[PDB]
């Protein structure tokens, strides 16, 4: 909102995406599986995914709801954009795009059979479980039943719309092959896998792999690779880069990573703090403090001194000395 | 398209006018392009052809009708028999043969007689207070049809239609008394998908692999048990019952009590849905151990997605990751979008639990209230639920308490 | 003894069987108020008011088990309501605790039992069987409830 340069906005959002992913993977279940707390997890995941990138941007919704050379909405585009919405948990929008063209039209008229499918499917979508891993167990049941029933039945529709409805039901049922097929980016795949196939992080290792086989990591943005790293276990070695994006964020990030116990002081030995002797987090925080001292903003000086004072490591006398040297510069 | 004209078919007027004249009810099943509706007042099926007129239907009569009320109807795996399931008995109906260009039963006669056979008739008359809690077919599509009955004595018995009065297998799971362990009794069960298991699992030898089906058993107090069933190799009296399966992670409320329904989604590792009367749905990953355990990946509260009613769970014929829930407020669809992320190698050690936990924090199932039956005065449960499987889009049929035929989408 | 039979190990009466003998009158009738029959470590049954224990085979009538109790095994040999031991009574069952579904251990901690409101669960378990919950004591898992008859 208040800006000359928006580059800072972009970088800060990227930092946010990567942090959302980190929370979703290590800051909700505490090493357990999704059953431990289905509600919170799916909430964060669904959040992480729909803040990473903008698409499907409504500037693209109308993009196809406008393009013709075909009868109404029934080309690879409408469906790709319907499945995309489903894979990202965007069920509301998904439903909307259906009640947009041929829910009742072409179907309620042409084929009464597939109309019931396309309809109570939208019903199941209307009630995708987000709190009970039991309700989901039963949900996938009704979905697989629907997909089998439709699977072998009255084909009173076009050759293409037939499959176009089957695929939609497969994706909703969790068919791996399909979830990969209609995915534009690896994180769409990964998200889908967790939402419709099996909601277990014990398979994330495999999910990510399949996802990356379908769509490679897009080096356009700086958040994707870090997210891949998070998901795949190697959290570390991100502090220096984040320190390059913004010293502050990096500092507190290292701090909470120490709080979680994801990084610790391996050192085991020289009467002072600003070193490798203490944590990597202690180091980054103290560094930030010192950096704040030259900023000349008296509002942050309390933050600087407080940061140093609360530093979980270092003798009271060492801190005494540091404050003894910094304070005289207070503006 | 039948999705348009089916709600106006006369069979629903007939059934509706039969009203004016506990197990959860499901009076409908589908087969081919036909819909079968149980008419309780006449003890017969009304058959409507969906594929290939509003007044046309066939009546399939029971040569020997059941005298107990039929709550549920259940087509067999081979699709030649229908289980007529009540609280006070179970009867199996043999479907007649089809012929004629329209593949109507017995050439399109208005009325067709069907042979029936009662099952376990002794147990329901000898012990007057003995009731049926749950029933299903043995899943095989190759062997002779076998029905599986869970009765109020906390015993599961399996019957071949060739000897419908003598169990082939009994599973003792272990009212005159006042008791505090009132919930230590089975309320439901469900078979998992086909599995190959070592023949040594049943006490025989050869290091050879045989067909078996996992049988998951749900107690009222929420405890779950597991045993593998092989009609050929299982002993007459099955005692290798595993459980109660430990439920992880530890929950402050101990996952409550009052469990009423269970569903095994057809995936590997198996995933159980456990429903409670309060509207809680638990999605449990079955982790291999010799006793396996459950990891509650997530929980869904239907009371929030809109509550003290029985909940009924339905599999989806298309996707193993979706199931449906029916109750006094209507129908919910649940999509477990995370099923496909779990690989077949998963185990029950600590690092696997931590991975499942981490995954559950970034994954959530999709729950949607697709049909609302809430009244204006006392709510009534539905009488029928069926998903017509068409590859071009599943069509759902829901028969209300007043025999209104709702179709979705 | 003048009529009453009780020999199963662990069982007892208040007043004791010996005391009941001396209470028997000239014509051989044993009438006592506020009689209790129990089984050490499993529970007891308190019958408020006067009851006629004369020639009652308590071994065949009363059965106290873990989390369970039976009075008169079959309905045919049961007297009408208000007579014999088929009457108002207060039942106490000991060692009544829920099981942790994760560890499979019994939950005996009062704070943990308050967390899951086991007391409310026992109120429901009582009503569903036609009884009125009275109280629950965690330290011993004692579930006390009143019954109108057996």
């Amino acid at each position: 909102d208040q800006d000359g340069r928006v580059n800072r906005f972009y970088e800060l959002e990227e930092s946010l995406t990567v942090l959302n992913c980190l929370r979703t993977m290590y800051f909700i279940l505490d090493g357990q599986d999704v059953e431990e707390n289905r509600s919170e997890f799916i909430e964060s995941l669904l959040n992480w995914i729909n803040r990473s990138d903008g698409e499907p941007d409504e500037e693209y919704i109308e993009q196809v709801f406008s393009v013709a050379g075909k009868k109404v909405f029934e080309t690879q585009y409408f469906w790709k954009l319907l499945n995309q919405l489903v894979l990202r948990g965007l069920l509301s929008q998904a439903i909307g795009c259906i009640e947009r063209s041929d829910l009742l039209p072409y179907l309620s008229d042409t084929c009464a059979v597939s109309f019931d499918a396309v309809s109570d499917s939208i019903e199941l979508l209307k009630q995708y479980p987000k709190d009970s891993s039991s309700t989901f167990r039963e949900w996938k049941n009704l979905v697989l039943k629907l997909s089998q029933a439709f699977g072998s039945s009255a084909t009173d529709i076009s050759g293409e719309l037939r499959d176009y409805i089957e695929d939609f039901l497969l994706v909703i049922g969790g068919n791996q092959r399909k979830i990969l097929q209609y995915s534009r980016t690896w994180y769409e795949s990964f998200c889908g896998f967790l939402l419709y196939y099996i909601p277990s992080l014990e398979l994330s290792a495999e999910y990510l792999q399949m996802s990356l086989e379908a769509n490679v990591v897009d080096i356009t943005n700086d958040w994707e690779q870090p997210c891949v790293d998070i998901i795949s276990g190697k959290i570390h070695s991100i502090l220096p880069v984040m320190e390059s994006l913004d010293s502050c964020t990096a500092a507190f990030t290292a701090m909470i990573c120490e709080a979680k116990g994801l990084i610790e002081n391996i050192f085991e030995g020289l009467e002072d703090l600003f070193s490798y002797r203490n944590g990597m987090a202690s180091y980054m925080l103290n560094s930030f403090a010192f950096e704040l001292c030259s900023l000349g903003d008296k509002e942050l000086w309390p933050v600087a001194i407080g940061l140093i004072a609360l530093s979980a490591t270092g003798t009271r006398s060492a801190k005494k000395m540091v404050i003894a040297e910094l304070l005289p510069h207070y503006p | 398209l039948w999705q348009t004209w089916l709600p106006n078919h006369v069979v629903f007027l007939r059934l509706r006018e039969g009203l004016k004249n506990l197990l959860t009810r499901n009076v409908v099943f589908g087969l081919g392009g036909e819909l079968f509706l149980w008419d309780g007042e006449d003890s017969s099926f009304l058959v409507v052809r969906l594929r290939g007129a509003l007044s046309q239907y066939q009546r399939l009569l029971c040569i020997n009708p059941p005298l107990f009320e039929i709550y549920q109807v259940l087509l067999s795996p081979t699709q030649h028999h229908v289980a007529l399931i009540g609280i006070k008995g179970l009867m199996v109906l043999e479907l007649p043969k089809r012929w004629g260009k329209n593949s109507e039963f017995e050439g399109g006669k208005s009325t067709v007689n069907c042979s029936t056979t009662p099952v376990a008739e002794r147990f329901f008359t000898s012990s007057t207070s003995l009731t049926l809690k749950h029933a299903a077919w043995y899943p095989s599509e190759i062997l002779d049809p076998h029905v599986v009955l869970l009765t109020s004595d906390n015993v599961i018995r399996i019957y071949s239609l060739r000897e419908p009065q003598t169990p082939t297998n009994v599973i003792i799971l272990s009212g005159r008394a006042y008791t505090a362990s009132l919930g230590e009794t089975a309320v439901a069960f469900d078979f998992g998908p086909l599995a190959a298991v070592p023949k040594t699992l049943f006490g025989q030898n050869g290091k050879d692999e045989v067909v078996a089906y996992p049988l998951y058993i749900l107690y009222e107090n929420g405890e779950t048990f597991l045993t593998y069933i092989s009609l050929l190799h299982s002993p007459g009296n099955i005692g290798k019952l595993l459980g109660p399966l430990p439920m992880h992670p530890a929950a402050e409320d101990n996952y409550g009590y009052d469990a009423c329904a269970v569903l095994c989604l057809p995936c590997v590792p198996n995933i159980l849905v456990i429903a409670t009367e309060s509207g809680m749905l638990y999605h449990c990953v079955v982790l291999e151990g010799l006793i396996p355990s459950l990891y509650v990946f997530e929980c869904v509260e239907l009371e929030l997605a809109l509550f003290s009613c029985p909940v009924k769970l339905h599999r989806d014929p298309k996707c193993p990751s979706r199931y449906h829930c029916t109750h006094e407020a209507g129908v919910h669809s649940v999509g477990l979008t995370w099923i496909h992320k779990l690989h077949k190698f998963l185990g029950s050690d600590e690092e696997d639990k931590d991975s499942l936990q981490e995954l559950s924090t970034e994954q959530k199932c999709f729950v949607e209230h697709i049909l609302c039956t809430k009244p204006l005065r006392q709510p009534a449960p539905i009488r029928g639920f069926w998903i017509v499987p068409d590859i071009l889009g599943p069509t759902m049929i829901c028969i209300t308490s007043t025999y209104e035929c709702l179709i979705w989408p | 003894m003048a009529g009453i039979i009780l020999t199963k190990v662990g069982y007892y009466t208040i007043p004791s069987m010996d005391d009941l003998a001396k209470i028997t009158n000239e014509k051989g009738e044993c009438i006592v108020s506020d009689f209790t029959i129990g089984r050490k470590g499993y529970g007891s049954i308190y019958f408020e008011g006067d009851v006629n224990l004369t020639n009652l085979n308590l071994d065949d009538i009363v059965h106290i088990r873990r989390k369970e109790v039976v009075v008169y095994l079959d309905d045919n040999q049961k007297p009408p309501v208000g007579e014999g031991l088929n009457r108002k009574a207060e039942v106490t069952l000991d060692g009544v605790w829920p099981t942790d579904k994760t560890s499979r251990c019994l939950i005996k901690s009062p704070d943990r039992l308050a967390d899951i409101n086991y007391e409310g669960r026992l109120e429901a378990v009582s009503r569903k069987q036609g009884a009125q919950f009275k109280e629950y004591r965690p330290e011993t898992g004692s579930w006390v409830f009143k019954v109108s008859h057996f």
